[PDB]
């Protein structure tokens, strides 16, 4: 609805409704009703101002750093918590770098949260790509980022660089198959 | 000019200390004062918001000190373990 639409959210239904006037296909819904909802959610949203993201404008640079529109406000709160409020433009920049570092992957939950965590981590410590190319520095990487190189989240299409992956997990290494077909069922009875 | 009368750091260059890398809270301490430690060994479990860094062993030796208990708050570049 209009007042919960736009920017990192999805397009306004109210706006789309009128946009199709004249064009072959119309949107099947209630105009006046969505208007009525919009006014309601316009006021209710006012309760949640403290959680509003730092975007007030469309940004075309999202075509560069491919940050999910759902992760955005969630990750802002994360940076805000980790002493990285104000320094969130640098978190977006690294996010782009963390992607091409991983062989151009799909960034959604939780793979976005891995890139998300790798980005927040490397900014925190002023690390970069060549900080681990001939280096391969032991660093105590976050849960998600080592988890990903173990394959706990699956396999990316292009995989990981053999030598890249190695220096991020030295010891108990990678698993190949989809986690399910070795991970043994939970005993729900002992949980009860 | 008159003066009006009203946590340890770490090192990231030479010696093998263990500085905090994400600022947050300590969840679990596994390593004592005097104890043997081998390679890759987990030592200290610290937690952020949606983040969990379990601190491993970069070398292979004996613990000199522990600088955090249970539930202690850490900043980035803070001493935790010093190791030879
Ligand atoms: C904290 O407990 C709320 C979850 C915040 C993380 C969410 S999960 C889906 C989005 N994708 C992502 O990488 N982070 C966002």
């Amino acid at each position: 609805v209009a007042s919960m639409s736009g920017l990192t959210s999805q397009p306004s239904a109210n706006s789309l409704y009128y946009a199709l006037n004249g064009f072959p296909r119309h949107l099947r819904t209630d105009i006046e009703g969505m208007e009525s909802l919009s006014h309601y959610w316009s006021t209710v949203r006012t309760y949640y101002s403290d959680f509003e993201s730092d975007i007030k404008s469309p940004n075309t640079e999202i075509y560069q750093h491919e940050m999910p529109g759902g992760q955005y406000s969630n990750l802002s709160q994360q940076a805000k918590s980790l002493g990285l409020g104000e320094r969130f433009d640098e978190v977006k920049d690294m996010y782009r770098r963390v992607n091409f570092l991983f062989g151009d992957i799909v960034k959604v939950a939780p793979s976005s949260k891995v890139v998300g965590d790798m980005a927040l981590y490397m900014v925190q410590n002023d690390l970069d790509e060549q900080s681990v190319i001939t280096d391969g520095y032991k660093l105590d990487f976050p849960e998600s980022v080592v988890s990903f190189f173990k394959g706990e989240i699956g396999q990316p299409v292009n995989g990981f660089n053999k030598d890249l992956q190695a220096v991020i997990l030295k010891g108990q290494e990678a698993l190949t198959a989809r986690p399910g077909e070795y991970l043994e069922p939970v005993d729900f009875e002992k949980v009860r | 000019y008159i003066k009006d009368e009203n946590k340890p750091k770490a090192d990231k260059s030479n010696p093998s200390h263990i500085g905090a890398q994400m600022p947050g809270s300590v969840t679990e301490v596994k390593v004592s004062v005097g104890e043997t430690v081998k390679a890759n060994q987990p030592l200290l479990i610290t937690e952020a918001m949606k983040m969990e860094t379990t601190i491993q062993a970069p070398f292979d030796g004996v613990i000199k000190q522990v600088t955090v208990n249970n539930g202690d708050t850490i900043a980035t570049g803070d001493l935790l373990i010093e190791i030879e």
